[PDB]
């Protein structure tokens, strides 16, 4: 019979999710809370 | 008033081929030719380029890429004759004869 030679492939990526800024925001906010508590 | 820009392709029949002849390329081998054609001679005008191509299978290349205006000067580089051989043998032994490293018999 006729056996297919094989195949070849193509690719199409997608955006990544770093989600790393929120960590810096959370650290900053905790510092906010610490200073706010001390001031009182 | 701009200068000349030279682009030296090589084995130009590895990417450029008759459109529709090849199958199973996933399409990447049929838009490259379109891009190249549209870029060499398009709606905008370019007047400061020079494209050189060299290949061993002249007849496989696309027909739409060889009309005058894109690749005009076509040349064949064939084997030499007796005078050609006498010339070619006289370029590669120039240094030896210079410093007397070549005997007087040859």
């Amino acid at each position: 019979m006729a056996e297919d030679a094989d195949m070849r492939n193509e690719l199409e990526e997608m955006q990544r999710r770093a989600d790393q800024l929120a960590d810096e925001s959370l650290e900053s906010t905790r510092r906010m809370l610490q200073l706010v508590e001390e001031s009182k | 008033n701009s200068g000349l820009h030279i682009i030296i392709f090589d084995e130009i029949d590895a990417i450029c081929k008759q459109r529709g002849s090849m199958a199973g390329s996933t399409g990447v081998h049929d838009t490259v030719v379109n891009q190249l054609l549209s870029k060499i001679d398009g709606v905008e005008q370019l007047n400061n380029i020079l494209v050189i191509g060299m290949t061993n299978r002249p007849d496989l290349i696309d027909e739409a890429l060889l009309r005058p205006g894109r690749l005009e000067v076509k040349m064949e580089i064939g084997l030499p004759d007796e005078k050609g051989r006498l010339q070619i043998l006289h370029i590669h032994t120039a240094r030896m004869r210079g410093h007397q490293l070549l005997s007087a018999d040859v």
